[PDB]
């Protein structure tokens, strides 16, 4: 309540709303804490820490904005509520419950407001289309990110990416985490969903360089120390922002996690730089401090400056598969992964995502069929499928159904206790590429015969 | 009158295309070429609908479309992996008189890359394989012209050789690499140099195999 | 008409290639039926009798595969097809070990080398394969080394005139001829989701339905050659016979163009047109007589279904004998040798022409030979146990 | 007494698999029943319990 009365002082028009705002925040925090516990999922922990971040997020959004309507304040409140509570959720039922309860609490504690303007389905905030953190329309965001995707393909790396709404939101989430001191990010999702590509893309936007280590057999802890030394040197001494990206492949070794945990927690790891390494680190750190505009001679002060620079310049990005049993192990061997890293969950590729990916990839193929007649009842798996669907839409719907059939078959085999192999979006991309190649080859054969 | 107007409008585009085609192939920058081709297509798309109906406009538009399509082929050809032997092979397959100093974007663009794409892709795969083998050979040469014996003092009597395991591992690795390169489908070009380096590595291996025994026996007998 | 159905056919075939690789034969068939039912329900045209193994490969490749020691089974032909049209490097799960030999023979003209993840020299062999071009078959993927992630992901960067791939700390080049086949001799194993995503599983394990179908095919070939020929003609009815017809048309076109007015000078081309007419009439007759041959081969197969089920039960009993004692490790090749001895080289079958009587003799001799071959390598205390298991199998098989 | 050499038994199996004997070659492995015998060697042989 005192934190809010302090924060609402930025906008004098809203001062009587501090008590309703803090009541709504506390209420929603309590309901989320009660409903989601560590029993269902390992990472469903909620503490005053979440509410402090909530207050800090609302304060950061309100800081540049000169004046806001009450509906705008409620929109910011709801957006931060989502980004704090809905993001970590695993199940779509849980996400729906949180989304509904946000509107419920906002309308309960804030009467006499327009629900449509206060809260809408594509509730998104970004600072790419304007100087401040103002909400942006999802169509404009799609156009901007499409242009930046084209540029990112011409430059850096060429990683084709379909821009559906889920990826459009994940880009914003990763950007929000990246533009934050000690903004370590934890991405949990099935392989091939685009965790690494999205992080690289957002890092390219924000100017962050990307450092990924090449783990292998005989990749010793000494090699991990060398990689950590290089990234820490670049981040602290040379004031170069680094988006350290580590997958679960190189998290597997237990010796790596201790150093990673210490770096996440304190912004620095003790014993990494010793002897001649410490001497060289101080030699370069003094030059870096002079370049920035600080004159430090004492080794302890120089190391404190180095730690501050690593805090402000290094952003570790963790990615692993959605293994709840394996996620419990990471919590025991690394509490930083759950205390500092902002967990993000986008494992599932929704039916809409599959439909969009199929439609964009199956665009060169000549699937048009004028005499195709829509059936009276169609097994519509993508509920937002335009109707009456054309041959293209029917084919992409069938591809989505094929992927869902694989999911159901694997679920049934897991129920029976047999071995099950993961069905990733890499499988779906492979299936679409196989369809394209085989359709083209067979059409060429038949045209040659004709 | 309309034919005269469309010819006058297309004269600028044709002059720009000729300026492109007169660029020396050495100086041709394919990325800038792609950007300028996109700009030319954008300029052509601004032509009046009355002019757009003529067959010449469609022919030039399709020309620019295929011109953009073979821009990837220009990316691949501009690669430094292509050598004089591969350019001569391209001469033989395409039945052209391309002179090395006289290669130009106009020549590579008069030759229908949209039709000999299979031949060019084959020669470029060959070029990639040969470049991989040649760079392996260059790495071998650099390693074995930089390598030095790690001598350390032994009881102030002499400087005995150290790093026997590392030296033998490097020799075995390079011998096995050359033996496996003899199995490569692009081996016939570098056969002479491969034989020379196999001889060098075998001589090194025999020399140091005798040397380690001599040093060990001498150390024991001195003790 | 074929243009009207190519889209659905390619959809089903591509789905089968991409997915349905790790699953056993029964699950593959179930998934294919599910996809076909959906496509029919969505009014998407697909051929009602799509044979995957003959819509994705032709006779020359299948003959080459058979010459390269690929067993003549539907599952093995489908797996060989997936080993040919693969976008991601395949992972071969063959406890029997025939698929590794198949790959070795298939790529022997390309100087394919065999390596395992357990070997410490695996990194250098992989580096040489990537850098030069000869295909590589890596074994023991249960110990998969994560240096192979860039190779499996095809992360190639082209700086200057070099196509590099950062193998660990190095930056070795990539040759266009490189191709890697992971392998596994252990059917029961769990793979990380990333590895599952980066490879296409090619399951070669033999299950109950797989072995039953294989044994049914073998008995049909051995005892009913006419029924086996009619069954294969149904399969050749799509693709192969049409290709033969097109080859005949090409020959006629070449001969017709060759004559310099000799179309009437010799009056001998009419032999060629009548020969083509007779062959096309044969093909059309076989095409129209498809349902009848289908039901006929179905009934004849139903005649030997109890024998095939007995074969599968016997083999899996042999497999489960390993729990009784550690010495009782019997191979699918051992059981197939038993079956060869039962079908061919059978002294009791000589002089017998009744098909039902021959089937009865084969069914009896199958159990007799199975016992005579297994119990020799068993302690005397287990003879009664194995005889009781075989008696239960026979009691299940018999009708009445 | 081939059971005295467990690893050599696996090596012998590996040699046997990649080889083409003469039409009358017959390798006999007299042996004592023991868990030390490789599973692959057991699978690749015609066992005779005595
Ligand atoms: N929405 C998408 N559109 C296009 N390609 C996608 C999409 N999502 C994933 N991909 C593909 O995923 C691959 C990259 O996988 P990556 O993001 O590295 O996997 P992971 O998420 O397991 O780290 C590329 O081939 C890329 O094209």
């Amino acid at each position: 309540g005192t934190f809010n009365r302090a924060m609402l002082r930025l906008i004098p028009s809203l001062r009587t709303y501090a008590e309703p705002l803090t009541a709504a925040m506390v209420e929603f925090y309590t309901m989320s804490q009660e409903r989601f516990t560590q029993d269902t999922q390992p990472h469903y922990i909620y503490s005053p820490r979440e509410m402090t971040r909530w207050v800090r997020g609302i304060f950061e959004a309100l800081r540049p904005l000169e004046t806001l309507p009450v509906e705008g304040l409620i929109r910011i409140w709801a957006h931060e509520a989502l980004r704090l509570f809905q993001d970590r959720l695993v199940e779509d039922e849980e996400r729906r419950w949180t989304d509904e309860n946000i509107d419920t609490v906002a309308l309960k504690h804030f009467p006499n407001i327009d629900r449509e303007k206060a809260m809408s389905r594509p509730i998104l905030y970004s600072n790419w289309l304007s100087k401040d953190y103002i909400p942006v329309d999802q169509e404009e965001l799609r156009d901007y990110v499409k242009a930046r995707l084209k540029v990112f393909y011409e430059e850096e790396l060429d990683v084709p990416l379909v821009l559906f709404n889920e990826v459009l939101d994940h880009v914003l989430r990763i950007d929000r985490i990246f533009r934050q001191p000690q903004g370590h990010l934890l991405l949990i999702g099935v392989s091939g969903a685009g965790k690494t590509t999205l992080s690289r893309f957002v890092a390219w936007m924000n100017g962050l360089s990307v450092y990924q280590i090449k783990v292998h057999r005989k990749y010793t802890g000494e090699d991990f120390d060398e990689d950590l030394r290089t990234v820490l040197r670049r981040s602290g001494c040379k004031n170069e922002k680094i988006a350290f990206i580590m997958d679960e492949s190189n998290v597997l070794d237990s010796g790596f996690l201790e150093r990673m945990n210490t770096l996440l927690a304190n912004g620095e790891v003790p014993g990494l730089f010793e002897g001649d390494e410490y001497a060289t680190l101080m030699t370069q750190c003094k030059e870096g401090a002079q370049k920035e505009g600080l004159m430090l001679d004492s080794h302890e002060e120089l190391y404190k400056w180095f730690t501050s620079q690593v805090i402000r310049n290094l952003h570790v990005v963790f990615t692993m598969n959605p293994s709840s049993e394996g996620l419990k192990d990471r919590a025991a061997t690394s509490p930083a992964l759950f205390n500092r890293c902002v967990l993000n969950w986008f494992g599932d590729w929704s039916t809409e995502a599959l439909y969009q990916v199929g439609k964009e990839f199956t665009s060169k193929m000549d699937l048009e069929k004028p005499n195709y007649i829509v059936p009276d009842y169609m097994p519509v798996v993508y509920d937002k499928l335009p109707q009456p669907p054309s041959h293209r839409e029917a084919i992409v719907n069938s591809c989505v159904f094929v992927h869902q059939t694989l999911h159901q078959a694997n679920a049934r085999l897991a129920k029976r206790g047999g071995r099950t192999m993961a069905i990733t979006p890499r499988h779906y991309l492979d299936f679409i590429n196989h369809y394209a190649n085989l359709f083209h080859e067979k059409r060429s054969e038949l045209e040659e015969q004709q | 009158q309309d034919l005269k107007g469309v010819w006058s409008e297309l004269s600028k585009v044709w002059e720009q295309i000729d300026q492109m085609k007169e660029q020396p192939w050495v100086s041709v920058q394919p990325r800038k070429l792609r950007q300028n081709l996109d700009a030319l297509l954008n300029q052509l798309k601004s032509f009046p609908a009355r002019l757009r109906q003529y067959a010449s406009y469609e022919f030039v538009q399709r020309l620019l479309k295929g011109y953009m399509k073979i821009n990837m082929l220009v990316i691949e050809l501009k690669s430094e992996a292509l050598k004089d032997r591969h350019w001569k092979q391209l001469m033989k397959r395409l039945h052209v008189n391309w002179v090395v100093s006289e290669l130009t974007l106009g020549q590579i663009w008069d030759v229908d890359l949209q039709k000999n794409e299979a031949i060019v892709k084959d020669v470029l795969l060959v070029a990639q394989g040969e470049m991989a083998l040649e760079e392996f050979l260059k790495q071998i040469r650099e390693v074995w012209n930089t390598y030095e014996l790690d001598l350390v003092n032994y009881q102030n009597k002499c400087r005995l050789i150290r790093g026997w395991d590392d030296l033998f591992n490097k020799v075995k690795e390079h011998i096995n690499s050359v033996s496996a390169m003899k199995l490569s489908p692009y081996y016939k070009v570098f056969e002479e140099d491969a034989l020379s380096w196999e001889d060098k590595l075998n001589r090194i291996m025999a020399l140091f195999d005798v040397w380690i025994d001599v040093q060990r026996r001498w150390v024991y007998l001195e003790g | 008409n074929q243009m009207s159905t190519i889209a659905g056919d390619c959809l089903l075939s591509a789905a089968f290639i991409a997915y349905a690789g790790y699953f056993d034969q029964q699950m593959r068939q179930n998934l294919f039926t599910t996809w076909s039912h959906h496509l029919q329900q969505a009014n998407i045209q697909f051929r009602t009798d799509i044979a995957r193994t003959e819509y994705l490969s032709n006779a020359d490749e299948r003959l080459r595969w058979q010459a390269s020691s690929l067993p003549a089974d539907d599952l093995c032909t489908e797996n060989a097809i997936m080993l040919k049209r693969f976008n991601r490097y395949p992972l071969i799960i063959d406890p029997s070990g025939q698929a590794t030999e198949f790959i070795m023979n298939e790529y022997k003209d390309r100087k394919i080398t065999r390596t395992s993840f357990l070997d410490d020299a695996f990194r250098k062999n992989l580096e040489s394969a990537l850098r030069f071009g000869n295909p590589l078959l890596v074994q023991d993927v249960e110990s998969y080394d994560p240096v192979l992630n860039p190779v499996l992901n095809r992360e190639v960067r082209r700086t200057g005139g070099r196509v590099l791939i950062t193998l660990g700390d190095q930056d070795i080049d990539l040759s266009p001829s490189f191709v890697i086949f992971l392998s596994t001799r252990d059917p029961t194993v769990e793979f990380p989701p990333d590895l599952c995503s980066r490879v296409t599983f090619v399951n070669f394990t033999v299950t109950r339905s797989s072995l039953q179908s294989q044994c049914l095919n073998e008995v049909l070939k051995a005892e009913r050659p006419d029924v086996d020929e009619k069954r294969s003609d149904l399969l050749k009815l799509q693709g192969e016979f049409q290709l033969r017809l097109r080859q005949l048309e090409k020959s006629l076109l070449q001969a017709l163009n060759e004559v310099k007015g000799r179309i009437l000078d010799d009056d001998t081309i009419i032999t060629t047109l009548e020969n083509l007419k007779r062959e096309a009439a044969e093909v059309t007759r076989k095409v129209e007589e498809t349902d009848i041959v289908m039901q006929e081969v179905e009934t004849v197969s139903q005649q030997y279904l109890p024998l095939s089920t007995a074969c599968s039960s016997i083999y899996f009993t042999m497999e489960s004998l390993k729990q009784i004692h550690f010495l009782y490790q019997y191979s699918l090749q051992f059981f197939l040798d038993i079956y060869h001895n039962v079908l061919y080289e059978n002294p009791n079958l000589k002089g017998v022409t009744d098909h039902t009587q021959r089937l009865s003799i084969i069914t009896k001799d199958l159990f007799q030979v199975a016992f005579n071959r297994v119990a020799r390598g068993m302690l005397h205390q287990d003879h009664i146990t194995f005889a009781m298991l075989l008696a239960r199998i026979k009691l299940k098989g018999t009708v009445g | 007494n081939v059971h005295l050499a467990p690893g050599w038994l696996m090596q012998l199996e590996k040699k046997l698999h990649s080889l083409q004997p003469h039409a009358c070659f017959r390798l006999f492995l007299t042996m004592e029943i023991n868990p030390k015998v490789p599973v692959n060697l057991l699978r690749a042989g015609r066992i005779f319990v005595f």
